[PDB]
C-alpha cells in the first residue's frame, strides 16, 4: 500500500528539522531522537 | 514535573559569599616559599583577604603573587610544575608590619586550583645565624653541625614534623609538613560555586 | 547535570569555532567576512 | 605646548619631589585650579580612550566611521579584558568624581559614547557594568545618580 516512502519521507523531514535546530540554538532536550529511533526501527521491521 | 528544564528557572541569581579557604580545600602542598592548593570544585573568586598572625620581625612577605588555573588534577605534585600551567591574577606589595591585605580582583576569576608565592621578602638580617636556638630545649647551638649539645637533636629539623631540610637550612616554610615559624597565614575568599 | 552539559557544549563549540577560524585565516584568496557589533553577539556564545 | 607636555610629564612616574614641584608650577601656569584640573582630566581621558581603541584594534575590532566591526567570532581572552578594564575603571572613577569634564569630553569627541555602546555588545558580562556606568554618567546625569543612591 506504499508505506515505505511515507516512513522514509518522515525520517528525512525529522532529520532536516534536527539539523536546522542544531545549526541555530544550543538548548537541550532529553527526548531528542525518540521519534527518529522509532521510525528507523519500524523501517527495519518492514525491511528484514 | 517538567519535561524540558527551563534555563531561566533552573538558573537563579546566586550572590557572592565569604568562604574560608580551608573549607573548600581538598589537597595542598608546601615548599620553601610557595603553596599549591586544590579546591573541591570550581569557584568564581572576586576578592581574597589575607590575615597574618604570630608574625616575626625577622622576616615577612613584601610581594605576594597569586596564580590560578581551571584544570582539574588528581595529584598536587603533578600540577606543582611552575611555568607552564598557571595564570597570574594579581601582584600585591605589602608595607612593613601589615596584618591584613585585600587582594581585589578587577575581574572575578573562574578557578579550580590556586597558587600563592612569596615573590619577595622584607628581611631582617640582624638575626644571629651562627648561633641558633634549639627547637627542643632552647639551647644555643652553633650552625655546624646543627646538633644540639644539650639534647643531641638537630636545629634545621622542623619544629612540627621534625624533618630536616638538608637543601635549605632556613626555609620560610617546611618542605615536609609546611610549618612556618616567621608567621601564620589565613586566607579568605569572596567566592561562589 | 543539565548545567554541566550546557557548559561542556559551550566550550566545545567555542573551540570548534576557534579551530575553524584558524583554518580559514590560513587561506589567502578567501577574505575575512566582517561582522557588525550585533552580528558578533548573534554569532558568538554570548547569546546562548 | 606648555600645558600639553607638562600634563604629559605629570602622568609619568617619578620621585615625589619633581611631581610636587611640577604640580605647583601647573597650578601657577594654568590660570586657576579648576583649569588645571580640567586639563588633566581631559588629557587623561583622551589617552585612556586611545588605549582602549588600540587594544580593540589588536584583535580585529575596527571602528571605521561610526560602526564597530569584528572579524573574528571568537570571544576575547582574560588579558585583553583586564587591559580594557584598567582603562575603563580609570575613566569611570574620574567620570563619577567630576562629571562635567567627562561630559565636555563627550561633547568635543563625538565618537566616544556610541563606540562604548557598540563595544558593550562584544565584551563579556563582567565589563557591562562599567560601560553602562559611563553611559549613565554621560546621559542620565550626576544629581540624578546621587538621588538614586539615596
Ligand atoms: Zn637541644
Ligand atoms: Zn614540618
Amino acid at each position: 500500500r506504499g508505506v515505505l516512502p511515507y516512513v522514509g519521507n518522515l525520517i528525512t523531514k525529522e532529520i532536516a528539522r534536527l539539523l536546522a535546530l542544531e545549526e541555530a540554538t544550543l538548548s537541550t532536550d532529553l527526548q531528542q531522537g525518540y521519534a527518529l529511533k522509532s521510525l528507523t526501527g519500524l523501517l527495519s521491521s518492514f525491511v528484514e | 514535573l517538567e519535561s524540558d528544564p527551563c534555563l531561566v528557572c533552573n538558573n537563579p541569581e546566586v550572590p557572592f559569599c565569604y568562604i574560608k579557604l580551608s573549607s573548600i580545600k581538598v589537597d595542598t602542598r608546601y615548599t620553601t616559599t610557595q603553596q599549591v592548593v586544590k579546591l573541591i570544585g570550581s569557584h568564581t573568586i572576586s576578592k581574597v583577604t589575607v590575615k597574618i598572625g604570630d608574625l616575626k620581625r625577622t622576616k615577612m612577605v613584601r610581594t605576594i603573587n597569586l596564580y590560578y588555573n581551571n584544570r582539574t588534577v588528581q595529584a598536587i605534585v603533578e600540577l606543582k610544575n611552575k611555568p607552564a600551567r598557571w595564570h597570574k591574577a594579581k601582584k600585591v606589595q605589602l608595607t612593613p608590619g601589615q596584618t591584613e591585605v585585600k587582594i581585589d580582583l578587577p575581574l572575578p576569576i573562574v578557578a579550580s586550583n590556586l597558587m600563592i608565592e612569596f615573590a619577595d621578602f622584607y628581611e631582617n638580617y640582624q638575626a644571629s645565624t651562627e648561633t641558633l636556638q634549639c627547637p627542643r630545649c632552647s639551647a644555643s647551638v652553633p650552625a655546624n653541625p646543627g646538633v644540639c649539645g644539650n639534647c643531641g637533636e638537630n636545629v634545621y629539623q622542623c619544629h612540627k614534623c621534625r624533618s630536616i631540610n638538608y637543601d635549605e637550612k632556613d626555609p620560610f616554610l617546611c618542605n615536609a609538613c609546611g610549618f612556618c615559624k616567621y608567621a601564620r597565614f589565613d586566607f579568605m575568599l569572596y567566592a561562589k560555586p | 547535570i543539565i548545567q554541566k552539559v550546557f557548559a561542556s557544549r559551550k566550550e566545545l563549540l567555542e573551540y570548534d569555532l576557534q579551530q575553524r577560524e584558524a583554518a580559514t585565516k590560513s587561506s589567502r584568496t578567501s577574505v575575512q567576512p566582517t561582522f557588525t557589533a550585533s552580528q558578533y553577539r548573534a554569532l558568538s556564545v554570548l547569546g546562548c | 605646548s606648555w600645558f600639553y607636555f607638562l600634563s604629559e610629564y605629570l602622568m609619568i612616574q617619578q620621585t615625589p619631589f619633581v611631581r610636587r614641584q611640577v604640580r605647583k608650577l601647573l597650578l601657577f601656569i594654568c590660570g586657576s585650579k579648576e583649569k588645571y584640573r580640567q586639563l588633566r582630566d581631559l588629557h587623561t581621558l583622551d589617552s585612556h580612550v586611545r588605549g582602549i581603541k588600540k587594544l580593540l584594534e589588536e584583535q580585529g575590532i575596527f571602528l571605521r566611521a561610526s560602526v564597530v566591526t569584528a572579524s573574528s567570532g571568537s570571544a576575547l581572552q582574560y588579558d585583553t579584558l583586564i587591559s580594557l578594564m584598567e582603562h575603563l575603571k580609570a575613566c569611570a572613577e574620574i567620570a563619577a568624581q567630576r562629571t562635567i569634564n567627562w561630559q565636555k569630553f563627550c561633547i568635543k569627541d563625538d565618537s566616544v559614547l556610541y563606540f562604548l555602546l557598540q563595544v558593550s555588545f562584544l565584551v563579556d558580562e563582567g565589563v557591562s557594568p562599567v560601560l553602562l556606568q559611563l553611559l549613565s554618567c554621560a546621559l542620565c546625569g550626576s544629581k540624578v545618580l546621587a538621588a538614586l543612591a539615596a
